[PDB]
RNA sequence: GUUUUCGUUGUUUUUU
C-alpha cells in the first residue's frame, strides 16, 4: 500500500513523492533520518603538541563537528556495546594530522585532507574525512603562522544526531502534503484575501488545483506526502533514508520484544 | 423515543464573526408560532435560506465514555442529515402556549418557542436533535 | 481561543487531552456533534478539566439567553452552558472562578484546576500555535487615513486655540490662566488626536488580526498600547504636562521663537510603525527618561514609607477575646473590621 | 533535600506577605527555579535573571 | 552544573522498564504503559495506528515531561482485543507499512538513478 | 590622602576591557558631580539643549 | 573567526567554500550569485558565509613567540 | 556554552533568559524543512512593543536570500512595504509568515509564523555562577554568623520585610530556628540577684 | 544584626518556567537540594530509608 | 542688547553644515558645502590637502555650541534647507510651515542620525521603539559578550571574553562604518 | 588525625 514516485534523486538531495501513507507514520520516518540514522564523528581528540593561536577545545569541537564517510557505521559497534576497555578499532577509527609552517611570513592551511584516517576496523570504511569532494582540498581546520604545529589524534565512535549534530545525517528534511491547502491544515492568514496572498507551491503542479464547486470532505485524510532529503556527504540519501526506515522497524521490534517479555 | 417531531422552514441565517457555525432561524412548516433557533457546523451540514428540514427532538438514541461510533450500535440519528447532542439547559415553563426550550449542543445553542404542550414534553435535560433536508 | 463556538476537535486530540487531563475520569461524554460525522467544542472539553460541582452565572453586558455572540457566561456543575470564559472571571478578580473555588471548594482543589487548564493548554497550542506578525501590527489604509485626518483636524483645532490664545480670545477657564488654558486645552486636544486614531485603529483590527486577538485574550497589552503603536503614540506627557520650549523661546533649534504648534512642544504626530521624527524622537526620549527617573526616584521614599509604617503598628493583634488592644492590653476596636 | 520538601520562597522586594510562599521542592536537573506561570504573577517577576 | 544526561535518553537503567504496563481499570479493557526511553516519533505512531483499529476505544498518549525523553500511553480496547495485544497488532503493522516503504522507495531509486 | 576628607572619588577608575565598547565608550563618559544632597530630577532629566 | 564546521542553522557541509568565497570576490562579482555559485540555497546557511567574520588574519600578523 | 537560564538580549531591548533547550525533531519545521535557532515570546510586543525588531527581521530575512549586508541607519528613507514587496520578489510571503509543521506530528500548524533571522547578542549573565546553596559555612569573625557573599560560601541575607511577612504569616517556630539555629546562638550563664551576665562560668 | 542577619540552609538562584510543573512546587537544582538538607531524627519508620 | 564670546576650556561643539544665513543668493537656504567639497573630500586630498579642517575652515561647516545653539535656527535634512511650498504611511514630519511660510535655517546638521552616540550607532532603526527600551539597549551594549582585542591573549586580565564566530549583523547603521563592526562584530 | 584554618577599610561599577 505505502506507494512512492520518486520525482528526482541524487547523492545528497532527492525529491521524493510518499503517497498512501501516514502523516503520524511519515513524521516519525522524518525524524527517524533526521536524528536516529547513525554516522560517524570525532568523539575524543588528543592534542600532544599544538604551536597555534587558537584554543584546542575549539579546534576539537570542529573536528567533532566533521562528518566521516560512514556508509558503514551500522558494522560499527557502540563505545558502551562493545565490551573492551578503552578504545579498539571495531568501536573506535583513529585519525591523526600533523601539520607545520616554516616559510615565517605566509600561513599553512590545514584542511580535512590532513586528518588521515590511520585506522578503521577491515574494512569498515568510516573515519575518512567528508569534504565538497576530491579537488577541493578538505575541510580547513587551522591557519598556520611562522613555527606554529597542528598534532592531533582523534577517536570517532558510532553516534547519532539524536546526541549531537556532529553526527548529524542531515542538515534538515524537507516535508510537505496537500499542495493547497485543500485538507485545511492551515488558516491562509490575510489581510486582504486568502488565496492570492499565499503562493502556490512547487508541487502545486503535482496534485490537482481544488475544484471551487467541490464542498470540503471532512473526512479525507492525507495521503500524498511530499519528502525532500539531504545528507552531508557522511552518508547517502537512500543509505540515511533506508537506515531511518529499518532502524523504525528495529524499535518497534523491541518494542514487541519487550511487550511479550512483560508478560 | 422521537418526543418530538417537527420540519421548519429556515427564513434567516447567519455566521458573522464565526465561520463555522451559522445561527439559524425558521419558523415550522407543521405549525406556525413554532420557531427553532440552531447554531450549526454550516459546511459538515449546509442550509440555506427557505430550506424545509426534518427535526426530531428524541430524548433517547439508544434504543459511559464515548467510543468510536459503532455501527452496531443502531441510532434514528443514521434516519437524519445532521444529528447534534446536548443538554436542555432551560425548560421555559412561561407563555400560555410558548414553552422556549432553551438546548445548548457543546456550545451550539438552540431556541425551540412553540405550543405549551406540544414542547412540555421536552422538560428533560439531555437533548438529540435529529435533521433531515 | 478555546472555548470559542466554533471550535472543533476530532476524537484523536479528545482522548489525547483526556489523558492529559488530570480530573479526567477515563470517561468521555458524548460529543455534542455526532453525525455525519462526531465531532467535539471547547466547552466540553473546558467541562472535562473542570471536576463537577461549580456552577457560574454571569450576564454580560446585558446579553439574551441564546447568547449569539458567545458572550454571557453560565457554567452549571463544571458545564458550560454558554459564554466565553475570559480573564474577568479567571484572573484575580473577585467573584470569579478562583473566588469561587476558594470560597466553595478550597484552595487545594484551585490548585488542582490550574494544573488542568495549564496542561491542556499547552496541548492544545502546541497542536494549533498562536503568533503576531507585523501584518497584524497593520491596518488598512481607509483607516489610516482616518488617523491622519483625525491627527490633521486636532492640529487644526490646537492652532485655532494658538490663535485664540494669540489674540486672548481664548476665554478664560475657570481656576486655569490663559497661558496654561491654551497648554492644557491643547494637551486635551492632541490627547483626543491619538485615542481617536488609536480607535480607528483598533476598529481595523481584523478577527484573525493577533493584535485585537492579544487585547480580547487579555494576556497583555491593552487599548493605548495599540493606538501608540498602529495610530499614533501621542503627545509625550511629563508629570501630566507637555514638552516645553527648552531652549530660548523654542524646544528645539529647528523650531522657531514661540512655536506654539504641536511639533514644538512634544505632540508625536506618528506610530510606532511608522518610526519618528528626530525632534519628536527626542520629546518620547523626554517622556522615556521621565518615567525611569520616577520610578528610580519613587523607590527609595515608597521604601522608607513602608519601614517606617511596619514599624508604626507591629504589635496590633486580635486576642481571644476578640478586641484589638495593643501590647498594653488598651482596645483599639471591641471586634475586627465591626463584626 | 527531596522532592516535595515545603520551603520559604523569599524574593527582594517583598511587599505584600503573598512575597512569602511555601513551595514545594521538586528535585529536578538545571540550576534554576522551576516555577508555575501563575505563581509568577503575585511576585510581579520575570525570568530574566 | 544540575542538567541531566543525554545517553540516558535511549539507554535502560538496571530498575525501571523499557515499557511497563499497569492495568487501567478506570474503563474496563484499558491499561496504561509507560514507555521510557521513548518520545513523540513513536508514540504519535503507535497512537494513529491504534485510532485506526476498531477494537481500539480509547487511545492517547502524553510525553509527561519534555525534559525527559519517555512518555505514558493509556490504551482502552473494545471487550475482544486487549490493549496489550493491540499494542503489539499495531506494532507488527507498522512493522510491515515499513517493509512496504523500504522495498518501493528502494526499487524507484535503483530505476531512478 | 591626608585631606581624605572633601576629596572627589571616580574621576580615574580601572579600563574595562570586557568587550571593545567597553573601552571606547568608556573612554567618552562626562560626569556631573553634584551628589545627591538634594534629589531633584533635574540632574538626571533630558533637557532640549541636550539635543 | 574561521567559519563554522556545520551550518549552524541548518547543519550543512560549508567549511570548504570560504578561500573558494574569495575566489569569487576578487572578479569583482556580486555576493549573491556568488553565494549560489557556492551552493548556498537556504538563506541560513547563505548568511552565514555572508556574514561571517574572521578574525585570525590580525591575530596571526602578531609574530608569536615560536 | 549556552544552557537553561542564560542570559541573552537583542539589539532592541529584548532581554530574558533560557526557559528550556529543545532539540531539532521536537521543533516544528518549515514547508522547506527549516527551523529556528531560538523562539521567543509574543507576550513582548503588545507590553514591550518593538516594532524595529519586526524591521529588523524582515530586513535580515532580505538581506540573507539576497546575500548582502542590509542597512538600517536611523532618520532614513527607507519603507517597510518595498521590503515586503522584495520578499515577494524573494519567492517568500511578504509580511514574513510561513506554515510551521508541528515537529511531534509534523501536522500543519493552523498560523503561517513569522520565521527568519535576527541578531543577537550574548550577556555576560549566566545561570551558574549565581546557583549557591548554603546548610553551613565559615562564619564572619566577629558576628559568630554566616558570612556574605558568593565567593566565600555567603549566607542568605534574610530582609526585615521578610521578617515581617513571616510574622504576618504565624511563622514563629521558623523564624526562631532561623534565628537560633541558622543563626547566632550562645548559651550564657546570668545572675538572679543582678540579672547581668557577670557571672564566672565553667560548665565542666 | 540583629534585625537584619544571614541565616543557614538557604540558596538563591535563577527562576524559570516550567508549565507542566504544579503551582505550589518549585523546580529545585540537584546542587540547592543536596547542600541543603533537613535533619531527620532516625525513627522506627524512617530507619530503613 | 548684549553680546558674548567664549573662549574657555570645556565648551562643546558640534560641525554644523552652513547654511548661507546672509539673504544675499541662492545658497541662502542652501550648503556652502557642495559636490565639489564632497568630491575633495572623497580624494582624501585637495585639489590644489583638503581635510577636515579644510572644511571647517572653509566656512561651509562650522563648529557651534549650545549657547550658540538656541540663537541659531538650523535644518534638520537636506529636504528643508530652502523653505518648501502625499498621504503615505511610511514617512516621518518636517515642520509644518503653514503660518511660518517662511523658514532661513542657519544651518544643517551633517545627519541627524548624528544625535546619537557611539552605543546607538548600532542599534537597528533605535527610531521604531520605546524610548526605555532604548536606553536598556544603550545599558544593556556595554555589557554584551563580544571580542575586545585582538591581542586579547597577550593581555593578563581578570577577566576576558572572546566569541568563538563573530558576526557581523544583518542590520547595519551606516556609522556602524566608521565604528568597523563588521570587524569587531 | 577523627577533624581541620580568612578578614576588613575605603573606591568604582553593577545586578528584575
Ligand atoms: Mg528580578
Ligand atoms: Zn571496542
Ligand atoms: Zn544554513
Ligand atoms: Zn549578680
Amino acid at each position: 500500500e505505502p506507494k512512492v514516485n520518486i520525482i528526482n534523486a541524487q547523492d545528497d538531495e532527492v525529491e521524493l513523492m510518499l503517497s498512501d501513507v501516514n502523516l503520524s507514520l511519515a513524521n516519525s520516518l522524518r525524524r527517524t533520518m533526521l536524528a536516529e540514522v547513525p554516522t560517524l564523528a570525532i568523539d575524543l581528540v588528543e592534542i600532544k603538541m599544538n604551536t597555534s593561536v587558537l584554543a584546542d577545545e575549539f579546534i576539537s569541537h570542529r573536528l567533532g563537528l566533521i562528518p566521516l564517510v560512514s556508509e558503514d557505521v551500522e558494522e560499527m559497534k557502540y563505545s558502551r556495546d562493545c565490551t573492551c576497555e578503552d578504545y579498539c578499532d571495531e568501536c573506535s577509527v583513529v585519525l591523526e594530522l600533523s601539520a607545520r609552517h616554516e616559510g615565517e611570513e605566509g600561513t599553512t592551511d590545514v584542511y580535512s585532507s590532513s586528518l588521515i584516517k590511520v585506522s578503521g576496523p577491515g574494512n569498515l570504511n568510516v573515519g575518512e574525512p567528508v569534504r565538497r569532494d576530491d579537488y577541493d582540498q578538505g575541510i580547513l581546520l587551522c591557519k598556520l603562522r611562522n613555527h606554529q604545529e597542528l598534532n592531533i589524534r582523534c577517536i570517532a565512535k558510532k553516534g547519532i544526531a539524536k546526541e549531537h549534530a556532529k553526527w548529524s545525517p542531515c542538515s534538515a528534511i524537507a516535508f510537505e502534503y496537500d499542495p493547497h491547502n485543500k485538507l485545511k491544515h492551515t488558516d491562509f492568514w490575510f489581510e486582504v484575501d486568502a488565496k492570492k496572498e499565499w503562493p502556490d507551491s512547487k508541487y502545486a503542479t503535482w496534485e490537482e488545483p481544488p475544484k471551487p464547486g467541490e464542498v470540503f470532505d471532512y473526512k479525507a485524510k492525507p495521503n500524498r506526502f511530499y519528502m525532500t532529503v539531504e545528507t552531508t556527504g557522511s552518508l547517502k540519501a537512500n543509505q540515511v533514508f533506508s537506515r531511518g526506515i529499518k532502524t523504525l522497524q528495529e524499535k518497534l521490534a523491541n518494542v514487541l520484544f519487550e511487550l511479550e517479555n512483560s508478560r | 423515543s422521537a418526543l418530538f417531531d417537527d420540519i421548519f422552514t429556515v427564513q434567516t441565517v447567519d455566521n458573522g464573526r464565526y465561520n463555522k457555525v451559522s445561527r439559524i432561524i425558521g419558523i415550522s412548516t407543521t405549525n406556525s408560532a413554532i420557531k427553532l433557533t440552531l447554531d450549526i457546523n454550516n459546511e459538515m451540514f449546509p442550509v440555506s435560506q427557505d430550506d424545509s428540514l426534518t427535526v426530531t427532538l428524541a430524548n433517547s438514541l439508544s434504543l459511559k465514555s464515548w467510543r468510536p461510533p459503532k455501527p452496531t450500535d443502531k441510532s434514528l440519528a443514521d434516519d437524519y442529515d445532521y444529528v447534534m447532542f446536548g443538554t436542555v439547559y432551560k425548560f421555559e415553563e412561561g407563555d400560555e402556549d410558548k414553552i422556549k426550550v432553551y438546548v445548548s449542543f457543546g456550545g451550539l445553542l438552540m431556541c425551540l418557542e412553540g405550543g405549551y404542550k406540544s414542547l412540555a414534553s421536552l422538560k428533560q435535560d439531555n437533548l438529540y436533535i435529529l435533521i433531515r433536508r | 481561543k478555546m472555548t470559542l463556538r466554533d471550535t472543533f476537535i476530532e476524537y484523536e486530540q479528545v482522548m489525547n487531552m483526556l489523558f492529559w487531563v488530570p480530573s479526567w475520569d477515563g470517561v468521555v461524554p458524548q460529543p455534542a456533534i455526532l453525525k455525519p460525522k462526531p465531532l467535539w467544542t471547547g466547552k466540553q472539553l473546558l467541562s472535562i478539566a473542570i471536576p463537577s460541582g461549580i456552577h457560574l452565572q454571569r450576564t454580560d453586558g446585558g446579553n439574551s439567553l441564546l447568547s449569539p455572540k458567545d458572550n454571557g457566561m453560565l457554567i452549571v456543575d463544571g458545564k458550560v452552558m454558554f459564554g466565553v470564559v475570559d480573564k474577568k472571571t479567571v484572573g484575580s478578580g473577585g467573584g470569579g472562578l478562583i473566588h469561587t473555588v476558594m470560597r466553595e471548594k478550597g484552595p487545594k482543589i484551585c490548585a488542582e484546576l490550574f494544573g488542568n487548564i495549564q496542561k491542556v493548554v499547552n496541548y492544545w497550542l502546541l497542536h494549533n500555535g498562536f503568533s503576531i506578525g507585523i501584518g497584524d501590527a497593520i491596518a488598512d489604509a481607509s483607516t489610516m487615513k482616518e488617523i491622519t485626518h483625525a491627527i490633521s483636524s486636532a492640529k487644526e483645532q490646537v492652532q485655532e486655540i494658538i490663535y485664540k490664545a494669540q489674540h486672548n480670545e481664548l476665554e478664560l477657564k475657570p481656576g486655569m490662566t490663559l497661558r496654561e488654558s491654551f497648554e492644557g486645552e491643547v494637551s486635551r486636544t492632541l490627547n483626543d488626536a491619538r485615542d481617536s486614531a488609536g480607535r480607528s485603529a483598533e476598529m481595523n483590527l481584523k478577527d484573525l488580526n493577533n493584535v485585537k486577538q492579544m487585547v480580547s485574550a487579555g494576556s497583555k497589552g491593552s487599548f493605548i498600547n495599540i493606538a501608540q503603536m498602529s495610530a499614533c503614540v501621542g503627545q509625550q506627557m511629563v508629570e501630566g504636562k507637555r514638552i516645553a520650549f527648552g531652549f530660548a523661546d523654542r524646544s528645539l533649534p529647528h523650531f522657531t521663537k514661540d512655536d506654539f504648534s504641536p511639533e514644538s512642544k512634544g505632540f508625536v504626530e506618528n506610530s510606532y510603525l511608522r518610526g519618528l521624527t528626530p525632534q519628536e524622537f527626542f520629546f518620547h526620549a523626554m517622556a522615556g527618561r521621565e518615567g525611569l527617573i520616577d520610578t528610580a526616584v519613587k523607590t527609595a521614599e515608597t521604601g522608607y514609607i513602608q519601614r517606617r509604617l511596619v514599624k508604626a503598628l507591629e504589635d496590633i493583634m486580635v486576642h481571644y477575646d476578640g478586641t484589638t488592644r495593643n501590647s498594653l492590653g488598651d482596645i483599639i476596636q471591641f471586634l475586627y473590621g465591626e463584626d | 533535600l527531596m522532592d516535595d520538601d515545603p520551603v520559604l520562597f523569599n524574593r527582594q522586594p517583598s511587599l505584600h506577605k503573598m512575597s512569602m510562599m511555601a513551595h514545594r521542592v521538586k528535585v529536578m536537573p538545571y540550576s534554576t527555579f522551576r516555577l508555575n506561570l501563575s505563581v509568577t504573577s503575585p511576585y510581579n517577576a520575570d525570568f530574566d535573571g | 552544573m544540575n542538567a541531566p544526561d543525554r545517553f540516558e535518553l535511549f539507554i535502560l537503567p538496571d530498575d525501571v522498564p523499557k515499557l511497563k504496563i499497569t492495568p487501567d481499570s478506570r474503563v474496563p479493557n484499558c491499561i496504561i504503559i509507560k514507555f521510557e526511553r521513548e518520545d513523540h516519533t513513536l508514540a504519535n505512531l503507535l497512537r494513529e495506528e491504534l485510532a485506526l483499529y476498531p477494537d481500539v476505544t480509547f487511545v492517547a498518549y502524553k510525553v509527561e515531561h519534555p525534559l525527559f525523553a519517555n512518555f505514558v500511553m493509556r490504551l482502552q480496547t473494545e471487550e475482544g482485543t486487549r490493549p496489550k495485544q493491540a499494542l503489539e497488532r499495531a506494532c507488527a503493522s507498522i512493522i510491515n507499512k515499513l517493509k512496504t516503504l523500504d522495498h518501493k522507495f528502494n526499487e524507484e531509486w535503483n530505476i531512478k538513478n | 590622602q591626608k585631606k581624605a576628607m572633601s576629596s572627589r572619588a571616580g574621576v580615574s577608575q580601572v579600563l574595562n576591557r570586557y568587550t571593545y565598547s567597553s573601552t571606547l565608550s568608556h573612554l567618552r563618559r562626562t560626569n556631573t558631580p553634584i551628589g545627591r544632597d538634594g534629589k531633584l530630577a533635574k540632574p538626571r532629566q533630558l533637557h532640549n539643549t541636550h539635543w | 573567526m574561521i567559519i563554522p564546521v556545520r551550518c549552524f542553522s541548518c547543519g550543512k557541509v560549508v567549511g570548504d567554500k570560504w578561500d573558494a568565497y574569495l575566489r569569487l570576490l576578487e572578479e569583482g562579482k556580486q555576493e549573491g550569485d556568488a553565494l549560489d555559485e557556492l551552493k548556498l540555497k537556504r538563506y541560513c546557511c547563505r548568511r552565514m558565509v555572508l556574514t561571517h567574520v574572521d578574525l585570525i588574519e590580525k591575530f596571526l600578523r602578531y609574530n608569536p613567540l615560536e | 556554552v549556552p544552557q537553561i537560564g542564560d542570559k541573552f538580549a537583542s539589539r532592541h531591548g529584548q532581554k530574558g533568559t533560557i526557559g528550556v533547550t529543545y532539540r531539532h525533531e521536537d521543533m516544528p519545521f518549515s514547508a522547506e524543512g527549516i527551523v529556528p535557532d531560538l523562539i521567543i515570546n509574543p507576550h513582548a510586543i503588545p507590553s514591550r512593543m518593538t516594532v524595529a525588531h519586526l524591521i529588523e527581521c524582515l530586513l535580515s530575512k532580505v538581506g540573507s536570500i539576497r546575500g548582502y549586508e542590509g542597512d538600517a541607519t536611523p532618520f532614513t528613507d527607507l519603507t517597510v512595504d518595498a521590503v515586503s514587496n522584495l520578499l515577494r520578489d524573494n519567492g517568500y510571503q511578504s509580511r514574513g509568515f510561513e506554515v510551521m509543521y508541528n515537529g511531534h506530528t509534523g501536522k500543519k500548524l493552523m498560523a503561517q509564523v513569522f520565521f527568519g533571522p535576527t541578531y543577537y547578542q550574548r550577556l555576560r549573565h549566566m545561570v551558574d555562577d549565581k546557583i549557591h546553596a548554603r546548610a553551613r559555612g565559615p562564619v564572619q569573625v566577629l558576628t559568630r554568623q554566616p558570612v556574605e557573599g558568593r565567593s566565600r560560601d555567603g549566607g542568605l541575607r534574610f530582609g526585615e520585610m521578610e521578617r515581617d511577612c513571616m510574622i504576618a504569616h504565624g511563622a514563629a517556630g521558623f523564624l526562631k530556628e532561623r534565628l537560633m539555629e541558622a543563626s547566632d546562638a550562645f548559651r550564657v550563664h546570668v545572675c538572679g540577684i543582678c540579672g547581668l551576665m557577670s557571672v564566672i562560668a565553667n560548665l565542666k | 544584626n540583629l534585625m537584619g542577619k544571614r541565616v543557614d540552609f538557604s540558596a538563591r538562584t535563577v527562576i524559570s518556567g516550567d508549565p507542566n510543573l504544579e503551582l505550589d512546587q518549585v523546580g529545585v537544582p540537584i546542587s540547592i537540594a543536596k547542600t541543603l538538607s533537613y535533619p531527620e531524627t532516625v525513627t522506627q519508620y524512617n530507619i530503613h530509608r | 542688547r548684549e553680546f558674548k564670546i567664549f573662549t574657555d576650556v570645556g565648551r562643546v561643539y558640534r560641525p554644523l553644515f552652513i547654511v548661507e544665513d546672509d539673504e544675499s543668493k541662492d545658497n541662502k537656504g542652501e550648503l556652502r558645502i557642495t559636490k565639489e567639497h564632497i568630491r575633495k573630500i572623497q580624494q582624501g586630498y585637495d585639489d590644489d590637502v583638503y581635510g577636515w579642517s579644510s572644511l571647517v575652515t572653509s566656512g561651509v561647516i562650522e563648529y557651534v555650541d549650545g549657547e550658540e545653539e538656541e540663537t541659531i535656527m538650523i535644518a534638520m535634512t537636506p529636504e528643508d534647507l530652502q523653505t518648501r511650498s502625499l498621504n503615505d504611511t511610511a514617512k516621518r514630519i518636517k515642520p509644518e510651515m503653514s503660518t511660518s511660510s517662511h523658514h532661513t535655517f542657519t544651518h544643517c546638521e551633517i545627519h541627524p542620525s548624528m544625535i546619537l552616540g557611539v552605543a546607538a550607532s548600532i542599534i537597528p532603526f533605535p527610531d521604531h521603539n520605546q524610548s526605555p527600551r532604548n536606553t536598556y539597549q544603550s545599558a544593556m551594549g556595554k555589557q554584551a559578550m563580544g571580542v575586545f582585542l585582538t591581542n586579547y591573549n597577550v593581555r593578563m586580565d581578570t577577566m576576558a571574553n572572546i566569541l568563538y564566530y563573530p558576526q557581523k549583523p544583518l542590520a547595519k547603521t551606516q556609522a556602524m562604518e566608521y565604528l568597523k563592526f563588521r570587524e569587531l562584530p
